[PDB]
Formats: C-alpha cells, structure tokens, sequence
C-alpha cells in the first residue's frame, strides 16, 4: 500500500487527535497540544467522507470545542489551526481561524504595552502630494520606496517628491486604485542617501544636481508629472 | 515458429505495439508505438527463465558489458511511447533496445550485452519514466526531500536557508557564504540539487559572485523587491554566465506593469513561475506574459487542477499569509486584485494549449512538493473529460497529449535550467534517473526510484518477512540512499565559472558535480510540446483571459482522479 | 519491554487497519489503502488469540470487505494481501487472495489489448522430437536451453537437436514426469550460435564439426540417446 | 585502571554475535532487525529491490560491488558479498573477487549448470574464497548426483540443503550428508510447526506464479515442497547432519528470526527426542553448544572470517551481545558492536 | 514559401531525396534515401550565402559548438546513402543532420550549432564517406602509406619491419623489440597504424609477450610455419588478450588439409586473408572456408576483379617468386594447385553473394595498396553489369549492392579488428576520418582526406597560383599532416593489455593511442551486408567451386571501370 511519508505523518496526527477526544470524553480539560490536534484529526476525516466542502469545514471546526473543554489559556493560544486534508477534488488548505474563545484570565506571553504613542520618523517634516492613479490597474507603494521612481502611472509632481519617501509606519504602503486619487505624505530618505537600483532613474547621491538628471531620464521614460524638456544640457556622464 | 495469443504474451512481456495502458484511474489511454524486442527472444529473468549462463547472459560478454537491464519495460517519455529493454552501465542509460546474449540471441548490440555482471530488473507490465524535476523549490525545510522522492521526483532546483522567512517567501540562498552551507548540507540527501542566487541586487558585483559561489541561477522575487533595475541588472550578469533567471512579478505594480517588466527583461530569457498569478505576480494580468517568445511559462502546484476548492482555498492562505483582514477594504482589495478565479480556470486551459510549459511545486510556500506529479496528470484528465481528445492526436489514444504533459516536469524543466544533457528524460547517455511505475498507480504512487544507475528508494515490506511485499508496505531507502553510495548517485548542479573555480574541491563536495549550460539561447519554442507562442489580452475589469482574439476558461471540477482513491490521507 | 523494530512496523500498521475499520464502520466506500491495512490490520489480531491456523485465515480474510464497502476500482488493484503474523507456532505467511470482487467499472491502469497473435520466432521452423524421462525424477527444461545437453536422463535423439531450443515463448519450460514421454518443439538457436557453459559438450562454435565432438563427448559422459562412437578421430583440441 | 569502563554482566549470558551468511541484499531495513536479534554479521549477496537480488544473494560484477561496498559504510554490521558464480567464464568469475567478493553464488535463477559449477569453484580454489550454491531444482542439468560430480569434492556452502528454500527435486537434502559439503538450512521450514506446510505452498505459488487448474504447476509444487523432508530437518539438526543456519531474508527467509528459530528447533528436538546421548551431568550443555555453533562458529569457518569472529575467544573482535536469561534467544539486552556499544 | 526546381536546387545543394548519382565511370548507380535539410534553410557559405555572423554562424552558438560543418554532403555509408550536414568537433563526428543557427532557424540540435568557433566545408555535390581500412598490410616499405591514403585509406593494418624477407612474405612484426620500432617509428606518419604479430609460435609466453608489447593481434603465416600447432596456441592466447588473429593458410598441406587447420581453429574466430587461394593457403580448396560461421571472410587485391589477364599475370607472381621452373614438373604442379582460374572466377562471385566480406590488398607482396577501393567498385561493376541488379535491391538503384561492397574495406574491417567503435563508418560518436569524393571520380581518385577531424591531405594546385585549382594539381600534404599536428590527429592501436600497462609512456608515443576490443565475440554473422554463410564443397580434379550444391563462377572481363580513365598510368 505504498504509504507516502506525508501519510504517516497524519496518520500519527489522526491518533493524536483520537487520544485528544478520548480525553475530552472522560471529562478533562484539553490543553493546547491536546485541542489543535483534536481539531485537525476531524477535519481530516470529513475531507475523507467527501461530503462537506473546504469552505464549510473552516467554520465547523470552530465548534469542535467549546470554552470550558479546554484549559485556561489554551484560547488565548490557539490563535488558528491550519491542517491539510484530501478532498474528492485533492489535498486543500483548511484555516480554522480561531476555534475557541477566550473564557478566562490566563494569557501566555501576553503584552503589558504602556499606553502611549511612538512618534516615527522624529524629526523628518513630511510634505504633502496630489497623487492620481491614471492607469487601469492597481499600484502599491512601499514605505522606504524612493517615491519618485514608482509606476509611471501614478500622475504626480515627481519634481517635489525627489528623494523621498512615505512617511510611515516601516514596512507598511499605500494602495492606489485605478482611478483614484490622494494626497501622500514624503519625507526625506535617511542615511547617506544614496540611491542605487528601483527604476534606475537615479543610482547615485541624491542631491539637486542627480535631481535634473532624474527628471531627464523620467521625461523620456514617460513617467507622469515628470515635469519637462526645457532644454537639458548633458553632463559628462549620465 | 509456433504462434501465441495476445492475451497471453501481454502477462510475460508486457503490452506490445498498438495495445493500449489506461493511466491510472485517469481517462488518459496510452498506446505502445514501438516494440524493439523480438519475438521469441525477449528477456526474462527467473527460475526457469531466460536469463541464465550461456543463455540470455553471455559467457563471451562484450566489453561494454550492462550493470543492470529493465527487461521489457513499457517506456513513456517525450521521444516517444514504446516497448524496450534499457541497459544500465555506470550511473548512466547505456542503451535503449534488445539487447541480450549475441552468442544465443539475433540482434544485440554491445551496448546492450548482457554478461555476468549485470544485473536483472523486471519491467513488464510496468512503466519506465524519468524522474521528475521540481525547479521551483523552497529550502524550507529538508522533509521536503524525502516527500517530493516518494513522487517520483529525482531533482529539485530552488533556493533558500531553511525555515527562516526570506526563504519561506522565496526560492533564494542568498550570499556564497549561505550558498557554502547549502551545498555542504546537500551532501546528506537523495535528489540531484541546484541553488539560485539573490537577483534582488543592482549590485553586478554582488550578482555574480554568488554564481561563482555555486548557483546554478538567479531568482528575483517580490518579497526582495523585484524591480526593473534589479531585473535589469541580473539579466545583464546571468547571460555572461550562461546561468538560467526565475522571476516572481512585481503584484503591487509599485515599481509598474507587466509591460514594464517585459522591457525590463530585454527580450532575454527567463522562467516565469507560477505565471498564472495566485502564486504571486503582477496583477491582474501577469498570466499574459505566457504567451511571449522568450519567456518559459511555468505553473505553481497548488491552483492546479481547478478544483470547486481551489478558489476559497487559496482566499485563505493569501489571507493567512500577507495578513490581511476581512473588515479593510485595501485587503479586501488586493485579495481580489491576486487571487482571480478567472486566470485561474484559464490555466488548466492554457496547459492544454502548450501555452503553459512547466509545472513547478512552491514547496512550504503556497505549493505542495508531493503532488507534482500528481496534478499534473490529474489536470490532463480534466482538460480531456471536459475538451475531449486532442486534434493533434494520431489514433485512437492520447499520446501525443501524454507527452505534453510528461515533459512539463520531466524535459522541459531540465532544459529551462541547463541540465538537459545529463537528464531530464529517458535517453542514451543521461543519468540513469528512472522512476518505475505500475500502470494502476500511475501520477501518483510510484514502485521504486532508482537514482544515477542504482535503487535509491523502493516500496518495501516487513523487513522480517519472507519476501518484499507483506505489509506494512510504505517507501523505504534502498542502498544508493546510505554510505558513500549516494554520493556516487547524486548530482549538485552549480555553474561553469563556480565549476571551472574548482567549487568541488572547494566545499570538499564528495557529490558527482555537474555544471548548466545553454541557458541563453532557449526561448519558449525550446518546450517540447509546449511551443505554443500568442498575443493573450487580459480584460483590466473583468479579470477575463484572451489569447489570439478568443478567451479560454475551464471549467472547475468536484472531483479529480489519482486522489482518495490511492491514500488513507 | 524491548521492542523490535519489527513490532513498531506491525504496531503502525494496526492502527492502519483501526482506522481503516472505523471508516466503514461510519459508512464510507474504503480505498486501496484502507482496504489493505483493514485485511492485513485483522489477520493479525486472529493470529494473536491462536485460534485460527494460517491456512484458515487465507480465506477468512476474503470475508472482511463486500464489493459495496470499497471504492470502484479498488477490486481489480488489490490482486491479493500479503501478511505475516505470529501464531503460537511462530509467525508464518499468509497470502490472502483477491479479498474483494470487481463490483464495478473502473480498472486502475487496466489493458486494451488488440486481439491478435504474435507470432513467436518467425521463420525458424521447428522440429519435432521424442523424448522420454527414463530417471526416476522431475525434470524441468527452459526456453533457450540448448537442448542437446539436458539431464543425462531424457533419452532421445541428441543427433538431431544439436545447436536448437524448445520452440516456445521466452522464458517457459517443458516439464517432464519420471516414465513421461513426449515430442518437442525445437528451432535453431539465433546469435552468433556460440553455446558456452550449459554441461561442458561444446563450449565454441556451434558447426557441423563441434557437432562430432559434442555427440563424442555425451556420449562417454553417459547422455541417453548420444548416438555411439563408430570410432572417434579426435582433433587437435578437444 | 582508571581507563577501564565497567560493564556489570552478572546475572547475564554473553555470547558471540551472530552470523547470517544467507543474505539476500534486498532492503537495507534488513540491517537493524538482523541487529535487534543479536546478529552482528551479514554475508550474502545483491543490488537492493532488484528482481536479481529478490531471487539470488549475488552481487554481480566490479561495478555492482563498489556500489554496496560503498553503500555499507552507513550501518552497524558486519559485511561480506558474494559474487555471480553463475557464469563459464573465468576471467569474469575472478573480477569479481578481485572486486572485493568474499565468494561466489552459484543460483538457479542465473542458472546453476555443472558448467558454471564448476568453473566457479576452480576460480575459488586459486582465491581461497568461498562458494554458496542453491541447487537446480528442475534438474534440467541433472540431478543432485551430477551437481556433485561437478563439485567434483570440492568445498561448498549449501544453503537450505532441505529443499523448501529451493535445489534438486527432490532429494538435494541427501547431499548435507557428503563430507566436502557444509550444508546450511534456510530460516523458513524451521522448526517444523504445524502451519509451516500450509504456509510455504502459498510462498511458492505467490512465487514462480503456479496455478492450481495447470497439473504441471502443482506437480512442481509437490516435487519441492516435501513436508517429509522438511520434518527431516529438526531432526537433521539435532543429530549434527545440518550445521549452519541461515535466514533467506525477504526471499523465503526471516532475517529477524534466525537465533529465535535455532533454539525453538532444539527446544522441539528435547521435547520430542529427550536429552542427548552425548550429554553428560544433568542438563543439556552439549545439545546447547550444538545449536550455538550452527549461527556463530559454523557460518564463521564457512566463510573465513572465523579468526577475527564467530565466537568469544580471545583476540577475536569483540561482538558480544548480553542476554538476559528469561529473553534469551529472542530479545537481547545490548549489542556491542567491535569492542563498543552499538 | 515560392518554389525551385530541381535541377536549379541541386547545383546549389547537390542532390536531394529520390535523385541518383551514378559512382565514377561505373553502372551503379545510388539514390539518395533521405534529407535532413529543410528546404530553405540550407547552409551555404559564401560572399553573401547563408554562412554569416549572426545569421547562419550563430552570435549565440550553443555550449557544443562546432569546429567544422560540412555542408550539405551525400553520405554513402551502410548505415545508409543520404543528405545531411555533417558536424565536426574535437577530432570527432559531433553531429549528423541540419545543424545551422538556432537563433534564425528552425530545427537544429545543439550537437550541430554553427558558431564563430566553427569552420566551413563546402560539400554540396560531393559524397561523403569513412576512410578506408585496410587490414592486410605489409609493412615492406614506408612509401606504401602516402598511397594508401591518396587512394582513400585511412587506416593500415598488418605487419612488418621493412624491405625484410620475412616482412615480404608475411604481414608480421616479430617480438617485443621490432613491435617497439615500428610503434615509434609510426609516429612519423599520416595513417592510423595497428601491427600483428608472429603467432607462428607454439610458446604461449613469448605468443602473449608481443600483445603485451603493442600488437592488436597475431599472425600465422605459411612461411613462418602455419601449424595446427601454431594455429591452435595463438588462438588460445588470443581469446585471453581479446586480440584478433589473421590466418595464411598451410597450402603445401604439409601439416594437414583444410579440414584439420579448421579444427585446429576450433570454431574461434579467425581473419582469413585471401581466402580465394591465390595469395596463398590450402591447395585447392581454401576457399571454402569463407563459408563457415567462425569465419572473417577476407579477399585479397591482385585476383579482384577477374580480368582476361590475372589469370597470366598471378601465374607470374607465383613464378617469379618462389624460385619455380617451367622445365621441373612438380614446380608446374604447385603452381597449378594454387593459380586455380576456377577459384579465381568464384570469387567474384562470392562477393557479390555476402560470401566474402573483406577486401585488402597484401601490399608489396601480391597486392596493390593503392587499389583496395578502386578494386573493390571495379568488381561490383561487373558482378552488376554480368548478374544484373540484385534482389535484395529495392527500388530503382543499386543502394543495397552499394552498401555491400562499402562495408567490405569499412566498417566489416574495423569490427574485425576490434576498431569499429572509433572508425570504419559515418556515425556520430567516432573519429572523424572522412574522405570527400567528387562522384565522377568516385572509387578512384578522391578530393581531399581529412584525419582525425582536420585534413591531413588533399588535391592542390600551383602552390604560388591565386587559387588552389590550376595545374598541376596532385595530392599535396595538408596541415594535419605537419607538426605535432600529427599526432592528434593520428591513432596507433593497440591492446588492452599494454595499452593498460602504459604502452603509451613507456615508448614516447606522441600519437593518440586506443586499443582494440571485442574480438572473440564476432562471427561471419557480424559482417555488414556480409553475413552469408553455406556449405560450400571444392572439386579436388577440376577445382571447382559448388556451394549449397550449386556451384559459383564469373565470366573474365576485358575491360574494367575505374581504370584507363582516370589515370596517365
Ligand atoms: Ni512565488
Ligand atoms: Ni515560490
Ligand atoms: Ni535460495
Ligand atoms: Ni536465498
Ligand atoms: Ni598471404
Ligand atoms: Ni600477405
């Protein structure tokens, strides 16, 4: 019967779970170990049955157990339960988000924040730009994307935002949608402002001279709101 | 010269020509277009058998003499579909015909000779195909391996460190310092492996230190930032390598569209992964890119079949990934501006078409490294139930559409990635890397996997019993698996400049080490049966697929062949 | 309590089988798979409590499953389950053949043959031969053979088999009951006809000459039916 | 001294590790349950799941051997191959000890002819290296009289000289009594148990695919499978006729059960024999040295590696394996592996 | 896609499939069996032809890339007679097929790419086939070798130590130390060489020491002392050493008849030189030999074709040599128990039937070294021309009866002599000795060798001249020819044995040096187009021929093709 390691591999998460319910029957307090596995040896099955869809089996095994079957704490934990399962249609990705709640005071790991607010990017004044989306697709930037190199759908004065960057959380970005229209806040780029690489529109210091050259290269590349042509003078590399 | 029935010689040698194999519990019928053996004198081994001293085994061998002969095995591969003994002499396939004993047998050629030190495999009934080749592989974690073998997959190319999340994101072993670590670690395992290097550099220097460290390649992906400079930049430094380039797509368009890309990539080559958009790529219409001259299209595992499942699946992990909520709209948003059920039905089809060429896993990363195979031919069996036959079909079979298939994770992926030569299919002078398959479980459990010339892994049984084939009966590591014995058996691939560098030496690799080549001039018309080129549109509102003025879709499916029908999970 | 890591196997493939029986047990067509670890899963336990003897097991285990209970296709793969187990005699090998019935269409890698006959060694016509088994045990001839030298006992015309094989499918054989009598088949040996090894009579070139010297050589080596020697003129090397 | 370990064995029984020379290198699962049943040594033949190894214990040709040479630097246990000796052809006969072959096999399935007999054992003369043989059952060649014509005298190492395992139909077991023949019982058909005949019919019909409609298939079923020689056996054992014991493993044969068999056999034999002529003083020390001898010195002699192991001597290496009396000849305590714990 | 006719395509590409050429000034006539071009695609090089960076020639060849292409030849090879590009890379036949630049057209395997690395042949018009071989050498003087090679030959096998007696009447080269004279002093030329040795020796040692010092094989000839001693003890060690062994015949019968050498032989092969019966061996019947299965069928030069006037000629020979008078009867008995016209005329015959399968010359010693090939198409000229076509042919041509006498100084010498791996044949894989024939001469005189992948000799003009065509125009030394050049363009063989002991630095040899393999495992049955065997019976009183009851003979000729023609004398 030519068992898959991937087979044995359930196969010993089905007795887990098996021993997770033979548990809860005699009236025990489930812990972490002993509910995630539960809820995945089930799941395992009704995808076995080929009765109940993907869809559905994320939700039912939200109620697989309930509060006061588990051990405080256990909630607070289970944060998801991911489990794959093969269906008459193959193998597919089941999420049980969140499968029991919280009914209790025990948190493991939990955060004692202090109530206050983090100021990012002290210190860099920020500036605002109108900015259109004048393309027929999506575009997202990055926050420590040299804004004046992004899609050359996204219309704009590239001019002004030269060298600079969203003025947020690091990590996160601005969503754009065919069509729409905002107002992002820049600031300047840190460091030794060096900018090598995204469009190629600068790749080397930042500073106003690399500025005209910047917008020499964006004009011909057509990016938007790439100010104009008046007239550029060359220099001997670019 | 006596004659015998059909039904008969079919349970001693095996189909002959014009009969016909189902594949699998699939509607896929192959039928045998050749048979080299002759009548009378073919092979069999066994207690009364053929293949004796002074009989079938020569006692005056020739001086070529076979380390090993599949007898009568049914042989499917991209060069055709036929009947035939393969010989095996050190490591490599040294000879695909009768081969015999010339002192008591008609027509044998001495790359076919079978002495005293050759040894016997049994083929008939069975089939005999090349191990398959996952180029789009996370080194997430090393369980991968011995999974993606049980599936009768020989070689893995991809990058990565291990669980740490640059690599769960992308297929990269960034640096030749975590390329070393790599390359030494792969000294332990069972499957030929090649590494690519971060792409993710306008840095030339940085670019191509990493090739002279080991890779085999370049892979530019989102999560590092797959822009047009470093698109550009590493395109510039794989042709002087002749090093082959993978690419995940800009999907939030920050940098620009799939047009810009394009530009970005000059017409030069490269292997789009997962083109169809779910695995990642620029949205909504990266999946038109498929349909360019120089681009190698290459789709991720997972949306593959369209299944009933596969949409709301996938909502899921790209939710669970990302981290996207239901209450955001911006989430909401890109959710729907990725994950369209619209390219993702165009797919099937686009296979079908040979639009598509390659079929990858993503292992650990929205693929799953153990049904490549697998799905593969499933999605084969639904583009028939739901097309029909081929229009290029020739009889009454599926051959032709068999071979369209097999090479996208067999030949094709080889090719893209330079290691055509050495294997990638069933042919003269390649590694020996064969993969034994009982017609019934074809695609999805294979009989044993026999890696550079000798059994690396095979179903086995009670290791107590009498015999091999009592249960429990799961997959066991044979002999070319332990010892010194697997480095004489596997291959890590690295580039000519690394190569040349004496890399080997350098790590005190004891693996066999083989470079790539001809990566530069390979185009999408390089894809056996899968050359299909065409200007395909992808509506901007409505997300829908149009290729040469018409639009392809498939149709989802509620149930797929070679599933709950062969395992307990 | 020393656990072999043959037990281990066992051990797992029990719970194979438990899982397999519960899944019938809720009502679900069972597959290859659980179709096997069920049958093999059982005749485990029955050699467990010592009642059954291996020979009884074979076809009790063809009672475990009904066409009904399995998937289609399933019948025509499981040809048969092999097992072993320990009987209060010592574990011994019991061969359950075809366990369940082909109650349906589906035939996993099933074969369309054509209707037709190959035709075995084309143009190499046969010969008839008597022969008879004149020792008081078995014997058993392959399909290529070279009949002139099988066991001294078959007596017949040895003259006239020299350099020929049975004319029958590769890989078969002639059997021969003690006392037995019957005609044979048997064409010309193709290749280069270079019989070596078999039981020493001619070791070279298969011609009309080493013919002389392989009858001479059966003959004082005691081959029934080895002609007889009207006086031999042996040659230069023999 | 202070750089001597201690291992306190009060209360336990040492004996040698134990030699199975009837190997069949089919799966390298094999290895670690030879093992666990307190076997250090393994010597056979074979290439993995390969029809040819299923079949016969031969690893053929240079090529072939380097690959398990190579291969066997992985496990814990003693190895040993033996060559294609199937073959009428001296220079390819030679190559393969030259190769690193202990020995060669001479087996039915390659066609064990009195050609390929005898050319082998020449061959193994000049060598000084052993030679396996597994009789030709359908006699085409010739009958056990012959096959000893051809062994002209010469040493051989018969494996299952019973019959069941396979060789001459159906007296081979007759030639276990000849003095040049170390003769050696498969694994299978011992001890006699009152499933054993049921049991190896299925093992030969699942194998050599017979019917039971075609009279030519059961009559060759028969003229094998004689439940009078195999009950011949036990007592063969007992009286020193048979002396190695062997496994077959995954081929007819239980490489975990080897030691397990030899003494449930000799446990039957007391039962239904009594005690031994030979035995002095009240117990069963001689009949025990008996059996002991057929699994450790026996095997070692056989196949020249008696010097270096096959039985606690001094300056032997040291593979001892602890038995704790309750669990003796079944489950033993450790198995120390060349001086140390493996 | 407009269209050309056929007259006009084939004075630009030469002929194509369906067409015929008939060979030289003969009645064979040969038809192109098929072509591996693609109509449009063909290369061509020249002022503004194909040949050209970046279309034809590659500006992105392949990692394989060529370092010679012939262009559009006719091949003429028993494996067949077709149209193809040949490919030349490292000495060796890289490619046989289209073969162009796969970046401007379609279809063209990378064995075949044409890069800036690679050179231009011109073939169209022409045919291409393997050098000749010619196993019946002796090494009498070392002028014989720039003839051969003018004439065709590439390849001298026989023995020898110069204008020696012992070297005139046999093809032998006597002991370790003469092996070692003739093995260095064959470093000087342009001909791959191998050398026999005396097995005229009932002493094993010193039999097995000459192949251990070089020989691909022994000798046994009557002047040494043919014996079924001799016979039997070279044969034994022969098998050892998987080395050849050639054969003179007893023809005073001294030792025994035919019937007695044979057993000798013990059914082992054997090379019969002129086994017709003029060149020497067994009165009268010898020739019946050429019938057996363990038999290498060899026909020596002189006696072929028959012509009105070899029957007056050899009588000459025979006369001058051996000190034989017209006055002394037994003197004119001998002579008529060994000229027998009868055999003579059998022989023709016999060649034409597969009967026969090689034809040497026997050079400076009843042999012309210079005709081997001329001869060889002389005979089937006749044998055509007095039989007819044959029925085997099929079609309107002669390509089957072509191959037949192609095979006889290629491919069958070569498997003869354990060379047939690295020469003897047009294939992929093996030396590149290939000869260029301009069809009018065919047969006769060729335009131009090239050895080992580079050409060593060809037709040449003025040497101050503004073009290589003006008068006169003889064959002049080309530059692999020159230089260390020579040497790696130049093979000497050898055996295992010492090629295995060093051979090669234990002399200095400075030439590429392999050794011959599979020797004892061929039989009449492994000759090419040759393998007919029969019992074949000699008349003692009339000498003459019958086989398989009937009985063979040719009718003289007056006049031969390939002749008076071509050639001032
Ligand atoms: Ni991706
Ligand atoms: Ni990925
Ligand atoms: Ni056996
Ligand atoms: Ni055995
Ligand atoms: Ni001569
Ligand atoms: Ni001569």
């Amino acid at each position: 019967m030519k068992l898959t390691p991937k087979e044995l591999d359930k196969l010993m998460l089905h007795y887990a779970g098996e021993l997770a319910k033979k548990r809860k029957e005699k009236g025990i307090k489930l812990n972490y170990v002993e509910a995630v596995a539960l809820i995945s040896a089930h799941i395992m099955e009704e995808a076995r049955a080929g009765k109940k869809t993907a869809a559905e089996l994320m939700q039912e095994g939200r109620t697989l157990l309930k509060p006061d079957d588990v051990m405080d704490g256990v909630a607070s934990m289970i944060h998801e339960v991911g489990i794959e399962a093969m269906f008459p249609d193959g193998t597919k990705l089941v999420t049980v988000h969140t499968p029991i709640e919280a009914n209790g005071k025990l948190v493991p790991g939990e955060l004692f924040l202090k109530n206050e607010d983090i100021t990012i990017n002290e210190g860099k004044k920020a500036v605002s730009v109108k900015v259109k989306n004048v393309g027929d697709r999506p575009v997202q930037i990055g926050s420590h994307f040299h804004f004046f190199e992004v899609n050359r759908c996204l219309d704009f004065d590239r001019e002004k935002t030269f060298g600079k960057r969203l003025d947020i959380a690091a990590g996160t970005a601005v969503r754009f949608e065919p069509g729409e229209e905002k107002s992002v806040e820049l600031i300047d780029i840190g460091g030794n402002r060096r900018i090598f690489g995204f469009n190629a529109l600068v790749d080397r210091q930042a500073d106003n001279e690399s500025k005209k050259i910047a917008l020499h290269r964006a004009k011909e590349r057509g990016f938007h709101g790439a100010k104009s042509d008046d007239n550029y003078v060359k220099t001997i590399k670019e | 010269m006596k004659k015998i029935s059909r039904k008969e010689y079919v349970s001693m040698y095996g189909p002959t020509t014009g009969d016909k194999v189902r594949l699998g519990d699939t509607d896929l019928i192959a039928e045998v277009e050749h048979d080299y053996t002759i009548y009378g004198e073919e092979l069999k081994f066994g207690g009364g058998k053929t293949l004796r001293e002074g009989m079938s085994q020569s006692n005056n061998p020739s001086k070529e003499e076979l380390d090993l002969i599949i007898t009568n095995a049914l042989i499917v591969d991209y060069t055709g579909i036929y009947k035939a003994d393969i010989g095996i002499k050190d490591g490599k396939i040294a000879g695909i015909g009768k081969g015999g004993n010339k002192d008591m047998q008609d027509g044998v050629k001495n790359n076919l000779s079978v002495g005293p030190a050759t040894e016997a495999l049994a083929g008939e009934g069975l089939i005999v195909t090349a191990g398959g080749i996952d180029t789009h592989i996370h080194f997430i974690s090393p369980q991968q391996i011995p999974t993606a073998f049980a599936s009768g997959v020989t070689t893995m190319i991809g990058g990565g460190t291990g669980p740490a999340d640059g690599t769960n994101a992308t297929t990269i072993t960034p640096g030749r310092r975590n390329l070393k670590w790599m390359l030494r670690a792969a000294e332990e395992y069972s499957m030929n492996l090649g590494f690519l290097a971060k792409g993710n550099a306008s840095n030339d220097a940085s670019l191509a230190d990493q090739i002279e460290a080991g890779a085999i390649g370049f892979k530019i992906h989102e999560d590092w930032g797959t822009t047009p400079s470093a698109i550009n930049h590493a395109l510039d430094v794989a042709d002087k390598y002749d090093v082959q380039v993978a690419i995940h797509t800009d999907t939030l368009n920050e940098a620009g569209c799939v047009e810009d890309t394009m530009a970005a990539i000059a017409g030069r080559t490269m292997h789009t992964f997962h083109t169809e958009g779910a695995g990642g790529g620029h949205a909504p219409d990266i999946i038109k890119v498929a349909g360019e001259h120089n681009i190698l299209p290459a789709s991720t595992n997972p949306t593959i079949p369209f299944t009933v499942n596969t949409e709301a699946e996938h909502m899921d992990m790209l939710m669970v990934c990302h981290h996207k909520d239901k209450s955001i709209k911006e989430d909401v948003q890109f959710a729907d501006s990725r994950i369209r059920p619209q390219t993702i039905a165009a797919e099937d089809t686009l296979h079908d078409m040979g639009a598509f060429s390659i079929t990858s896993s993503d292992s650990q990363a929205m693929g799953r490294v153990g049904e490549v195979i697998t799905r593969t031919w499933q999605t084969a069996d639904k583009n028939k139930k739901e097309f029909g036959r081929l229009k290029e079909e020739k009889g009454d079979n599926d051959n032709f559409r068999i071979k369209r298939y097999l090479s996208k994770y067999t030949i094709n992926p080889a090719i893209a990635h330079g290691i055509s030569e050495y294997v990638g299919s069933v042919e003269v002078g390649k590694v020996a890397d064969l993969v034994l398959w009982s017609p019934a479980f074809f695609g999805v459990k294979p009989n044993m996997i026999i890696k550079g010339g000798f059994i690396a892994l095979s179903q086995m049984g009670d290791a107590n019993a009498s015999i091999p084939t009592p249960q429990p009966v799961y997959y066991r590591e044979m002999f070319a698996h332990h010892g010194k014995a697997k480095y004489d058996a596997n291959i890590t691939f690295v580039s000519q400049a690394a190569y040349d560098k004496g890399i080997k030496e350098e790590l005190g690799l004891e693996r066999q080490v083989l470079p790539v080549k001809n990566c530069r001039n390979v185009t999408k018309k390089d894809m056996q049966f899968n050359n299909t080129t065409a200007h395909i549109e992808v509506n901007p509102e409505t997300y829908h697929v149009f290729v040469d003025g018409k639009e392809v879709t498939s149709k989802p499916a509620n149930k797929v062949s070679l599933a709950q029908l062969f395992s307990i999970f």
